[PDB]
């Protein structure tokens, strides 16, 4: 990791909100879900289960937390990759 | 991530050695042992960007063939004399002169080390010659330093960044 | 392997996290997180001894009864302002007068650093302001530092060290 | 609604750093506090835990994530409490 960043604009459909964030490609997807939670400034509740989620582009899905991040293709629609942060249960 | 090519030259025994391990490894080298050509890589973040800097400390001003191959592959250039020796301040106007001959140009990533700068005591090369040497060189980029002391190590490698990036 | 155990204090914005963090860690925090009390220790060679540094870094004045006890400990003080808010230069003195009465003495291992020297644009204090408020302080020490550009951070731990070896 | 300041030890960085946390939330949470003041400084952090170190008539262990921040009492040792952020 370390060497590289992306911003990815993330959307948070129970908050109402999106948010441009820098996320590590080469760090797990768990450590960019850290990066989204210390963005939230404690807003959520459970945020623990919340999980990154890639939107139809088709069907969506979560991630898998053991993943690099680079393991999902960026959508190219898009200017800026977009994820979704979804409770997950 | 970027790499920067800096080159660390300079007469026999000023402190491109103890300079360059200094910002490296953060030790003193107290020994002089003659160098031939030596090189570092170490990832430092520079202006919020990591980046890779392979530094190479080269020999006495000596291994000519060598010395042709570092100035055109070399990105940034510190020039460094001791304040305690006149000669090696008086040495560094020709190697600037080949630097920018063999780029073909006077545009090239520069600075001017005054080294040793704890050795008040011994001091015989004043500030201002080193500044008013700077400015012939097109207001060179100039600094006083001690690798002994770490006083403006790591200053003299991320100035040569930050020229590159311009 | 002696400690020493440093204090870094000002008003609050002025800098003290981002040098305390560039210094120990080698990133610059752009951020700006308000601190209440953090602590750093650190290994470093300083005059070609190891020397093990703890760094207090500090609150801004907020936190009265913990200000006593880290003035009792810190065997070495930063008194950090930035040159672009003069009202962080005017609340320095009366932190080092809380320093002389709390340790009865004003031999005390202390520099004064004015911070965000990269900001010349919006620079509100004078160096020669700092270089004065230093002279009156019983000659103290007098850096200009930059966290963002990492010019004078280690050289502002290094001199406290060298203030409490003497 | 409320919040109480809690010195937090993390060994593996040798740092210390008083936090703001919220006793009326679970433990988890107040390890979130954690985790996002450390930026991102702490390889493989999710494995780390708030653990209560050993003190006065009191042996050291890992808070249970699941239980509410206030059902630890505080050590009494130091002005602060004081716990500390170790890998498992
Ligand atoms: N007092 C003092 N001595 C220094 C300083 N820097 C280097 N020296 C000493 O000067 C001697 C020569 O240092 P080197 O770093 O080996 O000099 P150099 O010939 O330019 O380096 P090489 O590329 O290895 O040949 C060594 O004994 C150093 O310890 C300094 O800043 N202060
Ligand atoms: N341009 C510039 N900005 C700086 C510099 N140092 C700090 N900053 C910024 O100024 C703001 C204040 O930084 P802090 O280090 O948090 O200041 P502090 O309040 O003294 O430190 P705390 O102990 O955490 O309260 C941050 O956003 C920093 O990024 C600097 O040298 N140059
Ligand atoms: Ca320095
Ligand atoms: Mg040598
Ligand atoms: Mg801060």
């Amino acid at each position: 990791p370390g060497a590289s960043a992306v911003v990815v604009r993330v959307g948070i459909p129970d908050l109402q909100q999106t948010k441009c964030l820098r996320l590590d490609p080469a760090a797990p997807v768990w450590a960019a879900k850290q990066r989204v939670l210390c963005a939230l400034n404690h807003s959520l509740q459970d945020a623990l289960n919340y999980g990154l989620f890639q939107p139809p582009s088709r069907a969506g899905k979560f991630l898998d937390e053991e993943r690099l991040l680079q393991e999902y293709p960026p959508n190219l629609d898009t200017p800026l990759p977009y994820l979704e942060f979804r409770y997950k249960r | 991530m970027r790499e920067y090519k800096l080159v660390v030259l300079g007469s026999g025994g000023v402190g491109k050695s103890a300079l360059t391990v200094q910002f490296v490894q953060g030790i003193f080298v107290d020994e002089y042992d003659p160098t031939i050509e030596d090189s570092y890589r170490k990832q430092v973040e520079v202006d919020a960007q990591q980046c890779m800097l392979e530094i190479l400390d080269t020999a006495g001003t000596q291994f000519t063939a060598m010395r042709d191959l570092y100035m055109k592959n070399g990105q940034g250039f510190a020039l460094v004399y001791s304040i305690t020796a006149q000669s090696t301040f008086n040495d560094l106007q020709d190697l600037r002169e080949q630097i920018l001959r063999v780029k073909d140009t006077d545009d090239v990533p520069m600075i001017l080390v005054g080294n040793k700068c704890d050795l008040e005591d011994e001091r015989v090369v004043g500030k201002e010659q080193g500044q008013n040497l700077a400015r012939q060189w097109n207001n060179c980029a100039f600094l006083e330093s001690s690798a002994k002391s770490k006083i403006n190590v790591n200053e003299i490698f991320y100035d040569l960044v930050r020229q590159i990036n311009r």
